[PDB]
């Protein structure tokens, strides 16, 4: 066997806005990459 | 101390700086050499210990643990070469590292003369074991499992801290020589035992005690092979030798504050052992096994009797060269089959004869058949408890029929019946492979002859 | 921004920060303080966007009630002393303001929703100034009042913001935030030993000081800010992955990492003083730190995760960051545990 | 104390209470802001002026002089939120929740 | 497939290529000297000498010195007409028991 | 003295060393429309630096000794296998496009660090501002997936927010049916199967919506074929420009000083070119990229910083 490295779907668990979803913090999208909003 | 500690310090330049094919053959050649100084701590006196310094020191609790420790790294990196051979050369000599500065720790913990030099290395040992299940652990659950591992250690060990300093405070100093004449008996009040659970617990999560044990089966399965060896032959005995030498400065507090600790092991060393008749993985069989043995230490140092330690230090050497080399034993058809269902690879035996004589050795030694170390300690401790109260010769005794039921279904589980079909991969055993069993059961079988060295320093 | 602008105001903010350690008047410190907000917002609005100047505009407003909170106490306490003198306050009333003007300047629970915001909002640059420098100037304060400071005020917010910071910290993959519920958490113990032994509140000071400059130093080297971001790391610059795992093992207090020292001397002076309980639950409760830092090891370090095709690239070409003092932060940030004995310089 | 000083230092937490509840506008907060140096102005001159303590009759001027300042900077921070919303509703500065 | 990998690859039987395999290494210099050092200083010094060392070791913990010692205080005890052991390890004139 | 704030402080500004010749000029046109030779001659006329198309191996041209990479450590995309199977199932079609951009990224910062640095002016052919022409056209066409179209949306509005555009833009214009013609008269083998499709989206993209938006920051000069030819005469014009507009009316030497710490660090410009966004296209596993970095770190002189591999004959080791 091949040691067992993180996938696409275990990555994604730390892409969101935060770690533990709830009703409040949905719709949270995560900033900006480069911290500019648009005018 | 210093001539054992510079020594492995001066392994890590080694590693790094040896031909980039013969990092294997360097560090184990070395390393056995300083194996083999080890046995210089033996000159021990029947009324003082052996003082070294003002930091270190050495009795006849110290010695047989350090011997082992130190005899135990050349068995890791031989049963390491294998799984650790894809692997690129920069990460290979960090494996070995994080090896060295495990041993480089645990020699130091065993002689700290005083107590919190004892504790912050005895907390050191975490970092290089929790980099090494994390990192070099094959299954996704490796991650969680240092986790468990972390965190369940540290619950115990931060109350510890607490208690130490206070009892520097009070006492006016931690030397492990000094409390022996300045200690003075533990009041019975809800502040002492608060005081006694800080400086037991912290043991208890390490041997492991019963119920507090769920970090080990997670540990010990999803650890590489030198992981599980240090795991279950000295790590494990870090807990148990740092309650001997606490135990001191407890008394007569233990009388009665042992009561919940004894039924815990008792119980749950039945438990455990049944537990074991029923596993799936054979790796995680290995693992509760060592629960139930180590239950018989706690309740060995908890009475306090001379033969209780006698058998305490006994068992402790007899479980750390068993255990260690069962989980070899189930690494090698690991490394063929790659994978730990127990009933997947049958009637081995057909096919590595050799093999399975040492899977037969291990299993006697397991199931304490005399006169083996393993039931010479495990007898005084049946003794000693007898003593306690005869009652308890009906739960030692129950152990000691399930002990040989599950030591047995794993040797003919495995070794016996009949050969699997469609498992065709089955290569003889190898030099390194058969070599690394006979490292381990050929000392275990020679201690019989003279075993006055693993008594303690009670005998 | 002009490079010669650029020195002249980070200086006004050391001149700020050193005018109220050099300063036995009330009215000097307060001026230090003035000097000190009046040069960091540039710095937060170098980059002009929207997220910079609502950053700016938080801080701003929390610095400024805090200033007029402290010099209400400094005038309270000329009015029941006739003196100006940077001591004991004489009125118990002036030293609660005092001690919550400060409390809203350090970040403390609960005067603490302004951190992870302002911190996530500005550049690294500048974070590394907000939780590092901008630190000195209140703890200096502290060490001079203490002998009057509430016991119960100054250790309940204490203990809010070990907690605080623990939970705050769990629920964050933005590195900005992480360091700033992280910069909450140590506050807390730095302020728990002040009425025991303010030496220790310092030796708990530099400590931090060295470890959170050694982080932000190696997010700057990549330009990472996000947990992911962080996560190629080892795609890149594989020697950084190894000195990040060794400096948050430091930061949770693991031994045998100079992040132990303080820890390890905090609980020493409490028990001295027959305080057994604090000691245990602040403990306990910073393991919640040891947590979140563990899990950046798991995705940076112990693992290796997924990478993308561009990453190839950045192979070939060097880090041209400055990356300064970085090799000597970090032998200071973990192999320090046997010069424990050097805290009496100090004193 | 006296009967000056109450109607004086009530009117100081008048400023902080309002400075501590905003409504819409961020422009009526740092009104009430500039309300609290004014108060903490008059509070010290009052003291200083009946004790004859001649050296601080220089004190509130320097009070002034950077408060004033730091109102400068104040009122700047808030022309630049306008410049991007199109109001100065503190409502809008949210953006750094998440 | 959710990204690009490599496949798994395939387990190296060590005997295929080198019959005399020790299974310690791939090349067979070091797989062959790798066994040497394995058996010298493991059994050879470590188990032998070690074996002889323990053996011969200079009357660990004074055990045979307590044997020779107590035939020597049994002779003049008991050819005197003093009991072989008494009673009481200290000597009461020292003690003083409260009131 | 390596550029930075000490030397700005001392005297290196850009306005210094830059007059009314020193310009950025893009050529841009369809495929096969003689953009190669235009380019190439407006450089020598007007005396500028001129920069070959960006290709899937540029950026190895700048470092090292110069010379191409083999193909697995540049993603293993092919633009051959792109025109032989647009629609293979390994995503080759947009990793191809992902990495095009990020050369295209690194040369108009080696564009702008030459002309900031020297004061000479430099001609370009398809900048990063142009590139998304051909983007669409593989969308409309399905070669790529809509969120392949996202995800370079994203790279790219990071990105090109960071840089001024060219003061000229030269477009070359062919209708449709005579560049298809000519693409079978060069003969490539697999080029040829350039559908009408293909070539007609790249137009669209350019009229529609690239000179339209491209006009209002720049001096846009259109040519055809058959004008094209003429240097002399497309070097007249590019000689009469009014510079009336653009964003280059509003730089200093302060916000030149800003632009040129940027493009002169080649990892900051590359940074957000990696963004975290796992599309199977551009995404590798950890198994493969950690085999293929080892190898890159086994080529000749690219162990160790460049200036300290002994394998290279590099010398003073031990005081550098
Ligand atoms: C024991 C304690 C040891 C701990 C010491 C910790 C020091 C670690 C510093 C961080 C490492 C530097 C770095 O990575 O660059 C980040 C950053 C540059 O990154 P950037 O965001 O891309 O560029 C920002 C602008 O774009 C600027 O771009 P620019 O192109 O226009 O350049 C402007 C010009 C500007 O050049 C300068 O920076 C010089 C300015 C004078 C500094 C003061 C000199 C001290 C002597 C006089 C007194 O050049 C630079 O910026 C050089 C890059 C920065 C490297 C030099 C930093 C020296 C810091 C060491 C002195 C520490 C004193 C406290 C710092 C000031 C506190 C506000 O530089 C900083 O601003 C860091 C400021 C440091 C704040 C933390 C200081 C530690 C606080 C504890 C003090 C000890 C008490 C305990
Ligand atoms: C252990 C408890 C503490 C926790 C520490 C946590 C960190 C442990 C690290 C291992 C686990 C990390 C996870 C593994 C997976 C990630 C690895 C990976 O994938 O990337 C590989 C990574 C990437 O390399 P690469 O670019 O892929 O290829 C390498 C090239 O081929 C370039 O290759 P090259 O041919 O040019 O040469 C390579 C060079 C390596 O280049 C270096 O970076 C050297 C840096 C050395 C400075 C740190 C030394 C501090 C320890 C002293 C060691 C000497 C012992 C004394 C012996 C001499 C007596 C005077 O080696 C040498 O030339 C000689 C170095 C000899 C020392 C071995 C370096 C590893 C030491 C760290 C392991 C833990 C030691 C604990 C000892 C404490 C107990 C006494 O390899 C590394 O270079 C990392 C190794 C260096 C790490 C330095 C960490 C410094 C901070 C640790 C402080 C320790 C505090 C202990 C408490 C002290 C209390 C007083
Ligand atoms: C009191 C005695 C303190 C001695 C300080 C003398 C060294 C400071 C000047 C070295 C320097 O240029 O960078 C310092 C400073 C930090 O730059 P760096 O990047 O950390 O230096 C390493 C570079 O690789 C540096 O590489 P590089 O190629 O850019 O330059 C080579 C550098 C090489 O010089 C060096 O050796 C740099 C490393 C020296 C140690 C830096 C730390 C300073 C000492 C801290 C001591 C900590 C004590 C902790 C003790 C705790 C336990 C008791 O040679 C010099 O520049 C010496 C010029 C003589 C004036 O640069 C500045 O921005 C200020 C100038
Ligand atoms: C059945 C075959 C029996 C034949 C031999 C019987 C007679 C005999 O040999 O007795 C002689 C002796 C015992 O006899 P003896 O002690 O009664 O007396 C012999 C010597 N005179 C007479 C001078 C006193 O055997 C031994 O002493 C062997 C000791 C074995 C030591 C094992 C440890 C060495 C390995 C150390 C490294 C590994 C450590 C790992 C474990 C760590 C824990 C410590
Ligand atoms: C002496 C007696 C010793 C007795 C020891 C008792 C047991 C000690 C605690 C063991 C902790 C168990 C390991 C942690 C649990 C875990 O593995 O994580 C599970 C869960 C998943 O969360 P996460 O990993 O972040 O996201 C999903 C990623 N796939 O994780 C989570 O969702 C949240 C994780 C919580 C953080 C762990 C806290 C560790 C324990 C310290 C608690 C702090 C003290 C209490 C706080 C103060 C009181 C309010
Ligand atoms: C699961 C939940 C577990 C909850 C455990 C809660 C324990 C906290 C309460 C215990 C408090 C003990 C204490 O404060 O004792 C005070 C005492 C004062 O000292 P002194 O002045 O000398 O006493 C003489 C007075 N006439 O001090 C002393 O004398 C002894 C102090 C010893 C240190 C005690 C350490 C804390 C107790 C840890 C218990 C272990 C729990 C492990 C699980 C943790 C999670
Ligand atoms: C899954 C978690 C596993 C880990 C569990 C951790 C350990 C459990 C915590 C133990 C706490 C200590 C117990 C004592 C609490 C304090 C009260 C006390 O100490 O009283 C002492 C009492 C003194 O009076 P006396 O009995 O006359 O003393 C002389 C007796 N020969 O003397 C006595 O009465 C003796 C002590 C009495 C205790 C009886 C306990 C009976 C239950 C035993 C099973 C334990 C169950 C653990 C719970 C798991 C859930
Ligand atoms: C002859 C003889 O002393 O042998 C003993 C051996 C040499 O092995 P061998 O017996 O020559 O060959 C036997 C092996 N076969 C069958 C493969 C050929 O010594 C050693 O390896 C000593 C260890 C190396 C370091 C020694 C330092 C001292
Ligand atoms: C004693 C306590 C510890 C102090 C620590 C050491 C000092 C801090 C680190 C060095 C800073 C540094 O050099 O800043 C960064 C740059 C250095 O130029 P560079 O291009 O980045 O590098 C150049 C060298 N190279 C590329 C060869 C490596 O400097 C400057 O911009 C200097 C600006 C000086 C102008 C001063 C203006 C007037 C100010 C006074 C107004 C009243
Ligand atoms: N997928 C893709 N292919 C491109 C891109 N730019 C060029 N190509 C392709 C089209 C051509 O087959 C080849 C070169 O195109 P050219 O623009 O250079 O036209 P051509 O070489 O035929 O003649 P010319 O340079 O104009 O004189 O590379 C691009 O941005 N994306
Ligand atoms: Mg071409
Ligand atoms: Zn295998």
């Amino acid at each position: 066997a091949r040691q067992w490295q993180p996938d696409v779907e275990w990555a994604e668990q730390y892409g969101g806005a935060v770690m533990y979803p709830t009703k409040e913090t949905a719709h949270w999208k995560p900033p900006p990459w480069n911290d500019v909003d648009p005018p | 101390m210093l001539k054992y500690i510079i020594p492995t310090i001066m392994l890590m330049p080694l590693t790094w700086l040896s031909k980039n094919n013969m990092i294997w053959v360097n560090s184990t050649a070395h390393s056995l050499l300083i194996s083999f100084t080890s046995l210089l701590l033996m000159n021990q006196f029947g009324d003082n210990s052996l003082n070294f310094s003002l930091l270190f020191f050495s009795d006849s609790l110290s010695t047989p643990l350090l011997i082992l420790t130190m005899w135990l790294l050349p068995l890791m990196l031989m049963a390491s070469q294998h799984h650790l051979s894809k692997e690129n050369l920069t990460r290979k000599k960090l494996f070995i590292t994080m090896l060295i500065s495990l041993q480089l720790f645990l020699i130091m913990t065993f002689t700290a003369m005083e107590l919190i030099l004892f504790y912050i290395l005895f907390e050191a040992t975490l970092v290089p074991t929790l980099i090494i299940i994390t990192r070099w652990g094959n299954q996704t659950e490796r991650l969680n499992a240092g986790l468990y591992f972390l965190f369940y250690t540290l619950a115990g060990s931060l109350p510890l801290l607490v208690a130490l300093i206070y009892i520097q405070n009070t006492v006016g100093s931690l030397n492990f020589l000094m409390l022996q004449y300045w200690v003075q008996p533990v009041h019975n009040s809800w502040s002492n035992v608060f005081m006694w659970l800080a400086c037991m617990m912290a043991f208890m999560v390490k041997m492991p005690l019963y119920g507090l044990h769920l970090w080990l089966p997670k540990a010990h399965v999803e650890a590489p092979i030198a992981g599980s060896m240090v795991l279950a032959a000295v790590l494990l005995k870090l807990g148990g030798y740092g309650m001997l030498r606490i135990t001191l400065i407890l008394n007569p507090m233990t009388d009665f504050m042992a009561y919940p600790f004894i039924m815990l092991s008792l119980w749950g060393m039945i438990m455990t052992s049944s537990i074991c008749l029923r596993q799936t993985d054979l790796k995680s069989l290995i693992a509760y096994s060592s629960v139930s043995h180590m239950a018989l230490v706690i309740v060995a140092i908890l009475i306090q009797t001379p033969w209780s330690y006698m058998g305490a230090t006994a068992l402790m050497i007899a479980h750390g060269l068993t255990s260690s080399m069962l989980f070899c034993l189930a690494n090698s058809n690991y490394e063929r089959i790659h994978s730990r269902t127990m009933i997947l690879a049958r009637g081995l035996q057909t096919l590595l004869p050799l093999m399975a004589t040492w899977w037969l050795l291990a299993s006697l030694t397991n199931l304490a058949l005399p006169p083996t170390i393993n039931l010479i300690g495990e007898l005084f401790v049946v003794m000693s408890t007898f003593s306690w109260s005869n009652i308890t010769i009906i739960l030692m005794g129950v152990n000691m029929v399930i002990t040989a039921l599950y030591s047995l279904y794993m040797l003919i589980m495995t070794q016996r019946g009949k050969y699997t079909y469609h498992i065709n991969n089955i290569s003889p055993s190898f030099t390194r492979e058969n070599a690394l069993m006979s490292l381990h059961i050929l000392p275990l079988l020679l201690l019989t002859l003279n075993p006055k060295i693993i008594l303690g320093p009670l005998y | 921004m002009n490079p010669i602008i650029f020195i002249i105001i980070l200086l006004t903010i050391m001149l700020g920060t050193i005018i109220v350690m050099i300063s036995s008047h009330w009215l000097l410190v307060w001026i230090g303080f003035e000097m000190n907000m009046l040069a960091i917002i540039p710095i937060m609005m170098k980059n002009h966007n929207p997220r910079a100047t609502e950053a700016s505009t938080k801080y701003f407003l929390t610095q400024s009630t805090a200033s007029m909170l402290l010099m209400m106490a400094v005038i309270i306490n000329l009015m029941f002393s006739g003196q100006w003198t940077v001591m004991k306050l004489f009125n118990p009333m002036a030293s609660m303001l005092m001690t919550m003007a400060l409390a809203m300047k350090l970040g403390m629970a609960p005067f603490h929703f302004w951190v992870p915001e302002v911190t996530q909002g500005i550049p690294l640059s500048s974070g590394l100034i907000l939780l590092t420098w901008q630190k000195l100037a209140p703890m200096s304060v502290l060490y001079q009042i203490f002998p009057s400071i509430n016991l119960n005020l100054i250790l309940t917010l204490s203990v809010l913001s070990i907690l605080i910071g623990g939970w705050g910290g769990l629920n964050q993959t933005q590195l900005r935030k992480i360091m700033a519920y992280s910069s909450i958490a140590h506050m807390g113990w730095m302020t728990a030993v002040l009425p025991y032994n303010p030496t220790m509140t310092l030796l708990n000071l530099i400590i931090y000081i060295i470890m959170t400059s050694t982080m932000f130093t190696m997010f700057m080297a990549n330009s990472t800010t996000t947990t992911l971001s962080l996560s190629h790391t080892w795609n890149k610059t594989p020697i950084m992955t190894v000195l990040i795992l060794a400096t948050l093992l430091s930061m949770g207090g693991l031994p045998p990492l100079s992040g132990f020292m303080p820890k390890w001397m905090i609980i020493q002076e409490m028990t001295k003083n027959n305080s057994i309980i604090l000691p245990t639950f602040m403990a306990i409760t910073a393991l919640l730190n040891l947590y979140f830092y563990m899990r950046l090891t798991y995705s940076t370090t112990l693992t290796m995760f997924p990478s993308t095709n561009n990453m190839k690239m950045k192979w070939q070409f060097p880090l041209m960051k400055k990356m300064t003092f970085l090799p000597t932060m970090v032998v200071l940030s973990t192999m320090m545990l046997p010069l424990t004995p050097m805290l009496s310089v100090l004193e | 104390m006296s009967m000056v000083y109450m109607n004086i230092m009530m009117a100081f937490t008048v400023s902080l209470v309002g400075l501590l509840m905003y409504r819409s506008h961020l422009m009526s907060s740092l009104l009430c802001l500039e309300g609290m140096m004014l108060s903490l102005f008059v509070m010290a001159a009052l003291t200083i002026l009946n004790s004859h303590f001649t050296l601080a009759s220089m004190m509130p001027i320097i009070l002034l002089v950077f408060a004033a300042c730091e109102a400068a900077l104040g009122l700047s921070l808030l022309v630049m939120v306008s410049n991007t919303y199109g109001t100065d509703y503190v409502q809008n500065l949210n953006l750094l929740q998440c | 497939l959710r990204w690009q990998e490599d496949p798994e690859p395939e387990d190296e039987n060590l005997y295929e290529k080198n019959p005399d395999s020790h299974g310690y290494d791939k090349d067979p210099a070091v797989d062959i000297w790798n066994m040497r050092v394995v058996f010298f200083f493991g059994f050879s010094i470590v188990l032998v000498l070690g074996s002889t060392f323990v053996a011969y070791l200079p009357d660990y913990r004074m055990q045979e010195w307590a044997r020779r010692e107590a035939e020597r205080l049994v002779k003049y005890r008991e050819a005197h007409g003093l009991p072989i052991m008494e009673s009481n390890c200290f000597d009461p004139s020292k003690i003083q028991l409260p009131e | 003295l390596q550029y930075g704030p000490l030397a700005y402080i001392l005297g290196e500004k850009a306005t210094k060393k830059m007059t009314e010749k020193s310009k950025l000029i893009t050529v841009d046109g369809n495929i096969c429309s003689g953009k190669s030779k235009l380019a190439k001659e407006i450089a020598e006329k007007l005396g500028l630096k001129h920069f070959p198309e960006a290709g899937i191996h540029y950026v190895d041209s700048t470092t090292g000794d110069g010379k191409p990479l083999p193909v697995q450590f540049s993603g293993n995309c092919s633009l051959e296998k792109f025109y032989d199977d647009p629609k293979s199932n390994d995503g080759n079609s947009y990793r191809l496009q992902a990495w095009l951009y990020a050369s295209r990224l690194l040369q108009y910062a080696d564009a702008l660090e030459h002309l900031l640095s020297t004061g000479q002016g430099v001609v370009l052919e398809r900048s990063i501002y142009s590139d998304f022409v051909f983007l669409e056209a593989m969308y409309r066409q399905g070669f790529i997936r809509k969120q392949c179209v996202d995800h370079y949306n994203q790279v790219k509005k990071v990105t090109i927010c960071e840089y001024l555009p060219p003061h000229v833009v030269v477009y070359v214009d062919v209708p449709v049916p005579e560049v298809q013609s000519r693409i079978q008269k060069k003969g490539n083998p697999h080029e040829m199967k350039i559908t009408s499709a293909y070539l007609q989206d790249i137009e669209n993209a350019y009229k529609g919506t690239f000179l339209p938006e491209m006009s209002e920051k720049c001096e846009v000069l259109q040519y055809s074929a058959w004008e094209a030819q003429d240097a002399e005469k497309v070097v007249e014009d590019i000689e009469y420009l009014k510079y009336d507009k653009g964003p280059w009316l509003d730089q200093n030497d302060r916000k030149l000083h800003k632009l040129r710490m940027l493009v002169q660090d080649k990892l900051e410009v590359l940074n957000y070119t990696s963004i975290p966004v796992f599309l199977p296209e551009v995404t590798v596993g950890a198994h493969q990229s950690d085999q293929v970095f080892q190898e890159f770190t086994e080529l000749p002189g690219r162990k160790y910083r460049a200036g300290y591999n002994e394998d290279v004959g590099d010398k003073w080791i031990w005081l550098k």
